[PDB]
């Protein structure tokens, strides 16, 4: 579309400058356009890539949440009846924030994930299909609820087989991932017990191997460790 | 409220 | 256009809900629907079209200013070339902010100015032109500069005259007229001393009539004769 | 650095 006439080199550049003047809806704009050259992304590519998304559909979500509330709140007795406006206009962000996701999980389906031949980079894309499909079915009501969640849910496990067979359990990729499947399993799969189980083995496996770090690598693992740890205190 | 996902780094 | 369809009542409740979401560019947009119906706005009705753009434009601005510092560094001796890109990136937010301006602008001139025959009204709309024009004037560099600047002049020029004449020295429309045009003097027209005698006699004189105001007014008029004084500490 | 405007109220 409109970045195939950007170079690739330019297109970077100019997401890094977006990201710098938090232009978020900008960022994603220039990296699907980098997406799109048809070129695998480095690391600090799949970043850019991953900032810029997680910030649009993070708004996106963050307002869908404030007018389902107010929703809710309609659709109780003794609230007076107001007309369609409340649902008309959560339903306009909903499509936008589908519209997001499935802008997402086309460029991993055409074409990151089929050329993502090394650990670092399979494991990222599959965590992010699981994690986009996750943000879909949090605004699932519908008879594809259940297909949704299976989509993350089988995303994120050839992720966790990938990892554990590929990566040292205290890769940030690897812990990242165990800690949003373990979101999952709290927050979509009605499986507490499924997520107090991963976060504390994840935990635990991490701990045991942060004496192989350097100081520098030791500060990126118990960045998340602490995370996991935060969620285990939420939830028990 | 809600459980914390990964953050952006 | 796109909001022609919908029933001014319904663009109204809607831009209330896109307040509560921070979905500002929505508002912006129900609110333009609304003027375009025609009708006058009340002054709830009028706060809502300046939250919206507002918030839009501050966005806009707050990144033209971090694209502007990387630029103005690139420009400077002992810098690498890196090409045309930070030019280009910020030639794109410059445009859209211009854009936001212009439509602004054009509401005001599209009818609402010519409508508004109370002072409330009018010296909201005109300081509100005033504002408009000084956001442009901060991004001109061309042939048009003066002509921007002496635009946002003329706009706040007859607010203050009405104001001045039509509402006591504590109105909150008058004293929030009163600090932009200072800020207009100090950060636009190069004219520091005319800023902070603009700004002591407004706080002087507002002082002077707390006396007559209910304690829900007085609570309202000390929040921006303080702003008044943090500008005036910041200048001298 | 820059002067204080009206706000959003
Ligand atoms: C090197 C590489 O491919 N990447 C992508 C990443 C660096 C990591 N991912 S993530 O979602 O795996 C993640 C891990 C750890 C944290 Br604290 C946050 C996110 C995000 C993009 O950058
Ligand atoms: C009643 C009326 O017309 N209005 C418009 C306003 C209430 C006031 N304006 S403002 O820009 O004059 C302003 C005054 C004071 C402050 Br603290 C902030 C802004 C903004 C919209 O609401
Ligand atoms: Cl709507
Ligand atoms: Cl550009
Ligand atoms: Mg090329
Ligand atoms: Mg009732
Ligand atoms: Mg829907
Ligand atoms: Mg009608
Ligand atoms: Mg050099
Ligand atoms: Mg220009």
């Amino acid at each position: 579309g409109a970045m195939g006439s950007m170079e690739r080199a330019s297109l970077i550049q100019k997401a890094k400058l977006a990201e710098q003047a938090e232009r978020y809806e900008d960022m994603a704009a220039f990296m699907k356009g980098a997406v799109e050259k048809g070129e695998e992304l480095s690391c600090e590519e799949r970043n850019l890539l991953s900032v810029a998304y997680k910030n649009v559909v993070g708004g996106q979500r963050a307002a869908w949440r404030v007018l389902s509330s107010i929703e809710q709140k309609s659709n109780e007795e003794g609230s007076e009846e107001k007309g369609p406006e409340v649902r008309e206009y959560r339903e306009k962000v909903e499509t936008e924030l589908q519209g997001v996701c499935d802008t997402v999980l086309g460029l991993l389906d055409s074409h990151l994930i089929k050329e993502a031949g090394d650990a670092e980079s399979r494991v990222f894309y599959l965590k992010m299909k699981g994690d986009y499909y996750r943000y879909l079915a949090e605004v699932a009501t519908g008879d594809d609820k259940k297909r949704i969640i299976d989509s993350a849910r089988s995303a994120y496990q050839e992720a966790m087989d990938i990892s554990k067979k590929e990566m040292p359990p205290t890769n940030p990729i690897r812990l990242g991932l165990a800690l949003n499947f373990s979101v999952f399993h709290y927050e979509i799969a009605n499986s507490p017990e499924e997520a107090i189980s991963l976060a504390k083995t994840t935990f635990d496996e991490a701990m045991a191997d942060l004496h192989t770090l350097s100081e520098d690598s030791y500060k990126d693992s118990t960045l998340i460790m602490q995370l996991l740890r935060d969620n285990l205190t939420l939830w028990t | 409220i809600r459980s914390t996902s990964t953050p952006n780094v």
